[PDB]
């Protein structure tokens, strides 16, 4: 990741400065106490974790392959217009010179 | 309520993200946020046709997820697609730079 | 200041101005003021124009129009010192005059 | 030359499929359901003029 | 030009600028009214005319 | 079977989609505990305790109204507290779903001609208290214009060729101004010597020429062959 | 490929890092070097920034 | 650069000239080092990396 | 004042009760709206001065092209017109017409010359401070919003020292020293 | 105890809605392609074709001296019912009295007519509209306007008057 140093990062403006939390190193009363279900409710927790990241990396998955078919459409689509444009300006010049 | 939105939250997320439930479905593309106003409810088969759509009463469940679980195809499924994602995800990051770093090392 | 005073066509509004700018439009009759804003430079005179909802004030020089509930609609570029103003309710015909020797009659409908 | 449009009258028949909607054949069992979603915001009707 | 004072140097410089623009610009573009209204233009018109 | 769904309002008032793993189009129910025509039901425990109201599957397969709502209608007519003119009432199929969308402060009329369809049509009717059935011939409004007035959208699911003059007949007796028309419309019996779009343009062209203004055709192509909804309104004084 | 021929337009296929060498593992090679060099240049143009 | 060269006789031999990496960086060989003898420092269009080889293209 | 029915505004068309053709689109309201200008006459003030120099300006460009009369005089109030601030750039003469305008002058304010420089969150903030006697440029306290910052003058846009806000701001990066009062 | 920053309360052209041009304070909708049309086919037309004739058409019919039931009849091989709107019929009559000729050879009743609802005449938005809608009819004209817009719209067969005879296009049954 972008290491920005803290020379500078602690003479940045306001609206630009770096929101970089520190790690918790004490073990905190609300940790500590709040409590976790097992089991049905641990194996349910697992499970919503893989349908959940099986959804968005196939959601990535199919964004990333319209990406590629857009890109190629992209292409075919500014060579007919190329060629287009090139029919137009000979037909006007055409027009013009009979005119 | 958020007291009943906290009991049927998590199939409200398996009715968000149905279209990676089983790799055969695929339905067609919307985006379904909650709605603000929904019920939850259960499907009457009646008494009059048997054994076609019928769920006995030794499979019946209370919620889609604990279907979900209970189905043992869609558990292989889930499983294998989140070690070849996960083994995708881990390809080249932090154990690898460091098995790098000791392939360097070791010699 | 000194208050000159007005009173709408039905007697159900009146529209106070202080000489110093304290102009005041209200229902007189239940305790229902509707603008009342002071505008600190010398105001002079004040009137209804065809109703409640809009009234014209004379103010250091330029003519000034504000609505029901005070905000200014209007700042008059002629009209250039008013001392008097009153309007023709049947013409719709804001009159002014004043220090300046002229007499201006301005269409408030069409503007 | 012939099992080339048998091949290619698949595949035109396969992609009329997506651009509209073709009659299969009506209700083959019990009524499942959709089996891909109803859209409440999509309204694929011709207006008039 | 440089001898020539305002008002004679304004439509002097604006009649060569249209003249020299009239040869490749439009001719719906070149020569643009000022927008003036129906009944006071067409009585401007007729006292012209006049 | 005996899955759950979550009951979700539909962008027509009256009308619910259950979502699933197959999602279904679905009413509110307004004789609870019995199916009419064996279709499937849910029943949710809404919140003295909460009490069991439940819904029922309206079948696109078994309805054109269904088919032409889940393939997209802009705007249906039928709506929670109308005055619905069925023609065409072939039995207590549709009545049953178009008389709990339009709910129990509203009013379908179910005319059919036959006497079997008839007879179940009264039965239904009785655990069904806003459906009035009329046993009588569309064609001849005037024998049943005692015991209708002024509805608010007409359906029309004959199947005669004569459709739209009994449409026609039936929208100047009873139908209101700028009030709904629905239309379901089946080339082949209309006629099969030409085809589907020819007799679909002049069964529309037929309504404006009885003053009923076209908004909307559907074709309800993947639930039907050759069949279509036009949805229009009533309205009497220019179309232009 | 208008007068180009498929034996001519074949797959070149890449080399592998010498053996001796191979402690730091996979040589590479100009695709991964631009992967390198555009990664470096937009991190050290938002510090500059 | 380590090992293209025997002595600092043939570095400087070939001093100034143009090599590459396998990753198609181009360098310039500058001045041959003096205690290891084949080694010399080189400059590149950016850092290099320790997997890479360079490479002098001669006939 | 009612919606008018199609037989009444037909009727009646040039009737407005609001927007008159005297107003010139109520721009006064509207760029005091936006630099948050308090009284009423400082629109028309500035526009004066804005009539003055594109009246100037137009008297100055119908000389001749050529003379050293208009071009000393046309580059001597296109630097003035910098210098101050109200012009952007002092390139081209057509900024005497096209680019002087009320909201250049309106923009040289002090408040929004202090939300430019980053020293309030908005102009009615920069009013506020102003008008609570927190700015001062060079040695002495501004009190009034509408002063005029020419170019080399917003180099000396400070806050007084034993500002609240001077100590907010220092103790926030605490680097604030109480030897120096804040 | 006054407020800071304090103005003159003025109107807002941006905000205030007393005012007109401030006086402007969802369901898809994707037609579906017609279950008449393959690809670019329209399958399901068959004879007995019907015409929509417009005004052009008619006067080049009439200048090419071509009948119109014959000439489409001898077109087509089959059997035609062409079709006067009556913004056509309108725009026949508005075309004056130096078209009294090709007006009553359109008041022929081998002809038959729709009724067109929509207010003014312009034929070749009706003509459009109840094309695109329906995908059952021919289009015979001869603007070039139109007749680009007919043959961008898929499935709709265009007729013309070219040469001493109709000719026919997107009609790919003709032989
Ligand atoms: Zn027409």
């Amino acid at each position: 990741g972008l290491k920005v140093p803290k020379a500078v990062q602690k003479e940045l403006p306001f609206k630009s400065q770096i929101h970089q939390m520190k790690p918790q190193k004490k073990k905190t009363y609300m940790a500590k106490r709040a409590v976790v279900l097992g089991g049905d409710e641990k194996k349910a927790r697992s499970f919503i974790q893989k349908v959940l990241t099986i959804s968005k990396a196939k959601d990535s998955k199919r964004k990333e392959q319209k990406a590629s078919q857009r890109k190629e459409r992209l292409k075919k689509l500014a060579k007919m217009e190329e060629e287009k444009s090139q029919r137009d300006k000979e037909k006007k010049k055409e027009y013009f010179a009979q005119n | 309520d958020d007291n009943m939105r906290r009991e049927v939250q998590r199939d409200l997320l398996l009715i968000k993200h149905r279209a990676a439930l089983d790799p055969k479905r695929h339905y067609k593309k919307q985006r379904w946020e909650v709605p603000e106003r929904f019920a939850i409810g259960t499907i009457i088969e009646d008494k009059s046709e048997f054994y076609s759509s019928r769920m006995n009463r030794k499979e019946r469940k209370s919620t889609i997820l604990e279907t979900l679980m209970g189905d043992e195809a869609s558990n292989k499924y889930f499983k294998r697609k989140y070690n070849e994602i996960q083994e995708k995800s881990t390809s080249g990051r932090k154990a690898h730079y460091k098995k790098m770093k000791e392939m360097r090392k070791k010699r | 200041g000194p208050y000159h005073i007005k009173y709408a066509k039905n007697g159900t509004h009146l529209l106070i101005t202080g000489r110093k700018g304290h102009v005041a439009s209200m229902d007189w009759r239940k305790g229902q003021l509707r603008a009342e804003l002071f505008l600190n430079e010398t105001c002079h005179s004040a009137t209804y124009l065809q109703n409640e909802q809009y009234f014209a004030v004379a103010q250091k020089k330029y003519t000034f129009i504000y609505d029901h509930e005070g905000t200014e609609l209007h700042r008059l570029k002629q009209h250039i010192e008013a001392r008097h103003l009153d309007f023709l309710p049947y013409h719709y015909l804001l009159v002014t005059a004043g220090e300046t020797g002229w007499l201006k009659y301005h269409d408030v409908s069409t503007g | 030359s012939r099992v080339k449009k048998r091949k290619k009258y698949q595949k035109a028949q396969k992609k009329l499929k997506s651009v509209r909607a073709v009659y299969s054949g009506g209700q083959s069992g019990v009524y499942e359901g959709e089996k891909t979603g109803i859209k409440k915001g999509l309204t694929r009707s011709v207006k008039f003029k | 030009d440089d001898q020539v004072i305002g008002k004679a140097r304004s439509r002097t410089l604006e009649m060569r600028l249209n003249r020299l623009s009239r040869v490749n610009g439009h001719q719906d573009k070149i020569n643009k009214l000022e927008k003036v209204p129906m009944h006071i233009r067409r009585g401007m018109i007729d006292k012209h005319v006049k | 079977g005996g899955a759950k769904v979550v009951i979700e309002p539909h962008r027509h008032a009256g009308v619910y989609i259950a979502r699933g793993k197959e999602d279904l189009l679905v009413t509110k129910n307004m004789a609870p505990g019995e199916s009419v025509y064996g279709e499937k039901r849910i029943s949710v425990e809404e919140p003295v305790p909460p009490t069991k109201v439940e819904y029922r599957v309206w079948n696109p397969f078994r309805s054109k109204l269904a088919a032409g709502i889940m393939g997209g209608l802009d705007e249906l007519f039928i709506a929670p507290g109308k005055k619905v003119l069925y023609l065409g009432a072939a039995s207590g199929t549709s009545v049953s779903h178009v008389s709990d969308v339009v709910g129990p402060e509203g009013v379908v009329y179910a005319v059919e001609f036959s006497h079997r369809p008839g007879r179940e049509l009264i039965s239904m009717a009785k655990k069904r208290p806003n459906i009035i059935p009329i046993i009588e011939d569309a064609r001849h409004p005037q024998k049943y214009r005692m015991l209708i007035g002024m509805v608010d959208c007409v359906f029309a699911d004959v199947a005669q060729p004569d459709q739209a003059r009994i449409i026609a007949l039936n929208s100047h007796m009873f139908l209101k101004d700028q009030g709904g028309v629905v239309i379901s419309i089946k080339a082949n019996c209309i006629d099969s010597t030409v085809d589907a779009e020819t007799v679909f343009a002049r069964e529309v062209q037929k309504l404006r020429e009885e003053r009923i203004k076209p908004l909307e055709q559907l074709t309800l192509e993947p639930y039907e062959r050759d069949h279509c909804i036009v949805v229009g309104r009533y309205m009497r004084s220019g179309l232009k | 490929a208008k007068l180009v021929h498929d034996v001519q337009k074949k797959q070149h296929r890449e080399r592998s890092q010498l053996t001796s060498r191979s402690r730091y593992g996979f040589l590479e090679k100009h695709k991964d070097y631009v992967k390198r060099a555009q990664d470096f240049h937009r991190k050290q143009s938002t510090l500059k920034v | 650069i380590k090992d293209m060269f025997s002595s600092a006789m043939e570095v400087a031999r070939f001093e100034g000239a143009q090599i590459k990496t396998v990753s198609g960086i181009r360098g310039e060989i500058k001045r041959a080092l003096s205690k290891p003898e084949g080694h010399y420092r080189a400059a590149f269009e950016d850092k290099i990396l320790m997997s890479d080889i360079v490479i002098l293209r001669s006939w | 004042v009612r919606k008018l029915k199609h037989h009444e505004q037909k009727l009646l068309k040039k009737v407005d009760f609001l927007e008159w053709k005297q107003d010139q689109g109520h721009r006064d309201t509207q760029v005091m709206r936006t630099y948050h200008i308090q009284n009423r006459e400082d629109y028309h003030k500035y526009n004066r001065i804005c009539g003055d120099i594109r009246r100037l300006a137009n008297k100055l460009s119908l000389l001749p092209p050529t003379d050293p009369f208009r071009r000393k005089h046309e580059q001597l109030l296109l630097d003035k017109l910098y210098a101050m601030g109200v012009l952007t750039t002092k390139s081209k003469i057509s900024d005497l017409e096209n680019k002087v305008t009320v909201s250049a002058i309106c923009r040289r304010r002090l408040p929004v010359i202090m939300h430019r420089l980053k020293m309030a969150e908005t102009i009615q903030d920069a009013v506020k401070f102003i008008e609570q006697g927190h700015v001062r440029v060079g040695p002495n306290l501004i009190n009034d919003p509408a002063y005029l910052v020419t170019r080399n003058m917003e180099d000396y846009v400070t806050w007084v020292d034993n500002s609240k806000i001077k100590k907010t701001l220092l103790r926030y990066r605490n680097q604030i020293d109480d030897f120096d009062f804040s | 105890t006054r407020k800071f920053g304090l103005v003159k309360r003025t109107l807002n052209t941006k905000k205030d809605q007393r005012l007109k041009k401030n006086q402007e304070n969802l369901t898809r909708n994707i037609p579906q392609v017609s279950s008449a049309l393959f690809f670019q086919y329209n399958q399901a037309i068959k004879p007995p074709y019907q015409v929509l004739i417009d005004t052009n058409f008619i006067n080049f019919s009439i200048q090419k001296k071509v009948d119109i039931v014959r000439g489409m009849m001898d077109c087509l091989l089959a059997k035609c019912n062409p079709l006067i709107t009556d913004c056509v019929m309108a725009e026949l009559e508005k075309l004056g009295p130096k078209y009294r000729i090709a007006l009553k050879l359109a008041r022929d009743p081998r002809i038959k007519r729709l009724s067109c609802s929509h207010k003014g005449t312009y034929a070749d938005d009706c003509l459009v509209h109840r094309v695109l809608q329906h995908k059952c009819y021919i289009v015979a004209t001869n603007d070039a306007g139109l007749k680009q817009r007919i043959r961008k719209i898929p499935g709709i067969p265009l007729m013309s008057v070219g040469g001493h005879a109709y000719v026919i296009e997107k009609l790919p049954d003709v032989f």
